[PDB]
């Protein structure tokens, strides 16, 4: 009952959808999201109107002249700031209920203790060792865990959400149920040289080894694709994809060779969907309201897929 | 004619199970549906394998099993 | 920019159109500048509000009451001043949104929030022979796809939902729902504050043929003569029409009958949101008598003579039909709803947020790019799921079909069969209920077809008053009459064909086409029981049963 009249006509629309319980759910929910390039900046966007307590934004990289001209969170010319703390201001304003704070120190430099103030860590650019101490303090702690990222025209997300119970509307109101997620580390490294393996892979997107392709490029080189630098990149696509599927057994086909055109940069519909997306699981789960998605989710923006595959158990 | 069961999902992952003939005009059964759901008719799209099905198509035209599945797509309207 | 050679061009090239910047247009406009979409025209004919805040993510309560697309083209701006974007404050119904307008853009993309607007944007597109991007979302769900002249079916190939309607006698006589006592409130609402409308009385109706085997004081002439007084429309609506039902006995011989109410009895006897309280009746009766002395007062300050509009956002009107439904409810023994669900029914309010929309403005501008290089060939219809489907997916990109050639839009001479009762429908109900409200014309001309062109209607105002009030057949329209009907506009014309019946159930005065109850009622019970004479011998072509 105990929102103020102000919130009610704000958040009349999603209430309608989603009760007042839910919302009063994420109006008591903190939120740490790492990296603020354009799948951050939609994510931000996204759980700000949505209402949560607050959104804490964590970028240590600043404004370079490669980064988009155009970003949604940040005035023109912003070269030479830092990222979070430029986005701040659009940011804020999307929701004046929200308390949103901005960090500048680097991801891993951050204390186990850190994490510990905030109910869902979201991480976007990080490279794949990030992603696991991160993941595995978030278990520690039982912190919902989630990363993103989107690489041209492909996009993923993956969630942690650990022995994760939720209530959802039953068809003819409330059902209570549980489900359970399991470490990024183990969904990242699958044996795929089993049987029930081999068997299940006939039914598994190409995209998660796509995945795995794009991770390492990032791990030895610290960025992604990008485009001004497209003829070099490709070719250490073309090789990474071999060195990978060899070490798990994968016919350097089951992957196309042709997938390195559309796959650079960040393409800003991609940022969208994939920041719509993920957003929307971080709520469900903060409200623990409906199911969440058992944990990947891949956008393939050619062909319009969205899969959601459960890759770990 | 034999009979099938045919289950109908929704987008809202509903799932009504139904026992067909496979002779019967479609039509029937998704008039069945939206009976057993309350829609109005033309409220919605039924599709099997990612392909459309109209009023007089048939389980045997399209060639269809036991335990197939169709899938209910229903248009929104607001944005 | 990171889009290849032909396409990128294409885009600082070409102009587009964002029809709504709701929801869905905000986020389309975002991504139509981030992916470098150089000429953009933006029109919303509204108004911000409040409840936008949560996902038109483009303003702020600081802008409450501007322009949605003004307000839209300045917040985009601060980021990217480069973009070129002109905003038009208007309804693309306006005149001014003509063929040769349409015209200019390589792209249209609706962001809509209703049928009648995406007819019109459908039908202008065919006409300037543009591709459309059509999408929709309400609550967790919603789709794209794509509308392209000759290749695609259009928006309206396939008869989509139309708005729920209720026969007269359930409203005004026999209620058995919330929704109907809903109603109720909103019709007297607009008879005694809005434009006076004979499809929409309240009071009871005698001619009820479920009651049969000098007038009465309508409500609108019994507020005038009593000035409006809360207490005496009171005793009229929710006492004096019941003790009259109670009169129509055939009404209650299985139903259980009204029970009137009284002002004074009900004076003398007397968490969730503030608005989710149901309260009780007192206090309903006394925010009807309240209301009543608001909008009068609204009513005064109307110039020249003008009507109240209902809006569910006008605190009074929503508790005037707030309070008299929940009165209207409680005499008929249904629960009363709270402030909340009413003004949910009342307003037909579609359950929203942010990222739903944001899913669905991303993709299309990914099929926008598809459009643009030629790839139409791989164009789907998206649909976004709530949950993954059998096959793991949440989008689900499906096959486009192609047009319809009994399209009564996109069709080559297109045309429509009408059953109506020549006799009782006149011009005016052709032109408004039929012509402008079913075949969503803005402003149709409509003649016989007859080589001398009897004219019927005209779309230039005060040209056919006078034929307003005459029934079609004073023209010597009857069965097999064909009309034409014209929308310049919308550069679309409409053969219409009449079907004569006499048999449609007075409330119904119009479709589109395309003893012995003791006999023939005990005779259904042996054609079901010879229909599954023949199904339980292996032997009838349709069979489904429910299971579950
Ligand atoms: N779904 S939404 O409510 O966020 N957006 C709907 C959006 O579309 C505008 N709209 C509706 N009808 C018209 C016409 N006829 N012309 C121009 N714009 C129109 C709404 O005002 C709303 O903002
Ligand atoms: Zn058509």
């Amino acid at each position: 009952g105990g929102i103020s009249e102000e919130e009610a006509a704000q958040y009349d629309r999603q209430i309608r959808l989603w009760g007042l319980e839910a919302q009063k759910r994420l109006r008591a929910s903190r939120v740490l999201l790492v990296g603020l390039k354009g799948l951050g900046a939609e994510i931000a966007k996204n759980l700000i109107l949505a209402g949560v307590k607050g959104l804490t934004m964590l970028d240590h990289e600043q404004v370079t002249p490669e980064d988009p001209g155009a970003q949604f969170l940040i005035r023109t010319g912003s070269v030479g700031r830092n990222r979070a703390e430029a986005s701040l201001e659009r940011a804020q304003n999307l929701n004046p209920m929200v308390d949103v704070k901005v960090d500048t120190e680097d991801i891993e430099k951050k204390p186990e203790s850190f994490f510990t103030q905030f109910d869902a860590v979201c991480l976007t650019c990080c490279s794949r060792d990030v992603i696991v101490k991160v993941d595995q303090i978030c278990h520690k702690n039982s912190i919902k865990f989630f990363t993103g990222d989107v690489f041209g025209y492909h996009g993923y997300t993956f969630a942690n959400l650990g022995e994760h119970e939720f209530v959802e509307e039953k068809t003819k109101t409330m059902v209570k149920k549980k489900v359970v997620f399991c470490p990024v580390k183990e969904a990242l490294e699958v044996d795929w040289s089993s049987e029930k393996a081999k068997a299940a892979l006939k039914r598994t997107t190409s995209d998660y080894f796509l995945l795995q392709v794009l991770l390492k490029f990032r791990t030895d080189k610290g960025r992604d694709p990008s485009s001004d630098t497209y003829e070099e990149d490709s070719e250490l696509l073309l090789q990474i994809r071999n060195d990978v599927l060899d070490s798990l057994g994968i016919s350097p086909d089951l992957l196309p060779e042709d997938f390195v055109r559309y796959c650079f940069s960040e393409m800003a519909p991609v940022c969208a969907v994939v920041g719509g997306i993920l957003a929307q699981e971080i709520v469900k789960a903060l409200s623990q309201r409906d199911p969440p998605h058992n944990n990947f989710f891949f956008f393939d923006g050619m062909k319009g897929n969205g899969i959601v595959e459960c890759l770990g158990p | 004619g034999e009979y099938i069961k045919l289950k109908v999902i929704g987008q809202d992952s509903s799932e009504i199970h139904f026992k067909v003939k496979m002779t019967t005009h479609l039509k029937k059964l998704k008039e069945s549906y939206c009976q057993r759901q309350g829609v109005p008719m033309n409220s919605l799209r039924f599709l099997f394998e990612g392909q459309r099905i109209a009023d007089n198509h048939t389980p045997k035209e399209l060639g269809m099993e036991e335990e197939d599945v169709i899938e209910v797509y229903q248009e929104q309207c607001g944005g | 920019r990171g889009l290849p050679r032909e396409l990128a061009e294409a885009v600082a090239g070409g102009r587009v159109l964002v029809v709504g910047a709701g929801g869905i247009g905000c986020e389309l406009l975002k991504n139509l500048v981030l992916t470098g979409f150089s000429h953009i025209d933006l029109i919303d004919l509204d108004t911000i509000d409040v409840s936008n805040l949560n996902r038109q993510f483009l303003f702020q309560k600081k802008h409450v009451g501007r322009s949605k697309a003004q307000v839209a083209k300045e917040s985009v701006l601060q980021f990217y001043p480069k973009a070129n974007i002109v905003a038009y404050h208007d309804s693309i119904m306006n005149p001014d949104y003509n063929v040769e307008f349409f015209r200019q853009f390589i792209l249209v993309m609706n962001a809509l929030d209703n049928r009648a607007a995406r007819n019109h944007v459908n039908r202008m597109c065919l006409a300037a022979d543009v591709p459309l991007i059509e999408s929709g979302t309400a609550g967790y769900l919603g789709q794209v796809t794509t509308i392209k002249k000759g290749v695609t079916e259009c928006y309206e190939c396939h008869p989509k939902p139309t708005q729920r309607t209720f026969p007269g006698c359930t409203i005004r006589n026999t209620p058995s729902e919330p929704i109907h006592c809903i109603v109720w409130a909103k019709y007297l609402f607009n008879q005694l504050f809005g434009e006076e409308d004979a499809d929409q009385e309240v009071s009871p109706d005698r001619a009820d043929p479920e009651a049969a085997w000098i007038k009465r004081i309508s409500t609108k002439e019994w507020a005038k003569s009593t000035g409006y007084d809360p207490v005496k429309l009171f005793t009229k609506l929710f006492k004096d029409d019941i003790r009259y039902l109670l009169t129509m006995d055939k009404l209650w011989r299985k139903r259980k009958p009204p029970v009137p109410l009284d002002w004074a009895e009900v004076q003398s006897q007397g968490l969730g949101l503030k608005d989710q309280q149901v309260l009780d009746v007192k206090s309903y009766a006394r925010l009807f008598s309240k209301s009543i002395e608001t909008l009068r007062v609204h009513l005064a300050e109307k110039g020249d003579g003008a009507e109240l509009i209902w809006d569910k956002d006008d605190p009074s009107a929503m508790d005037f039909v707030t309070s008299a439904a929940n009165l209207r409810m409680h005499i008929f023994s249904m629960n009363m709803k709270s402030r909340f669900d009413i003004k949910s029914m009342a307003g037909n309010i579609i359950p929203a947020i942010a990222t739903t929309n944001a899913v669905i403005a991303g993709l299309i501008v990914l099929e926008g790019l598809k459009i643009l290089s030629g790839k139409i060939d791989q164009c789907r219809t998206i649909f976004l799921n709530k949950q993954p489907n059998p096959r793991k997916k949440l989008l689900v990109p499906c096959a486009l079909d192609p047009p319809n050639p009994n399209c009564y839009v996109c069709a080559s001479k297109p045309e429509v069969t009408v059953r109506l009762n020549v006799h009782k429908v006149t011009v005016l109900t052709l032109q408004d209920k039929i012509v402008k409200e079913k075949f969503a014309m803005v402003a149709p001309d409509v003649q016989i077809e007859d080589g001398k062109g009897t004219i019927l209607i005209s779309s230039e105002e005060g040209e056919t008053e006078a034929n307003n009030h005459k029934k079609l057949s004073e023209f010597g329209i009857r069965n097999g009459s064909r009309l034409q009907a014209d929308d310049f506009l919308q550069d679309y014309t409409l053969l219409i064909n009449i079907l004569h019946s006499e048999d449609l159930g007075k409330d119904v005065e119009f479709e589109v086409v395309g003893e012995r109850s003791r006999k023939r009622k005990l005779d259904e019970k042996e054609n079901l029981s010879a229909k599954r004479s023949r199904i339980e011998q292996k032997e009838e072509l349709d069979d489904v049963i429910a299971l579950d």
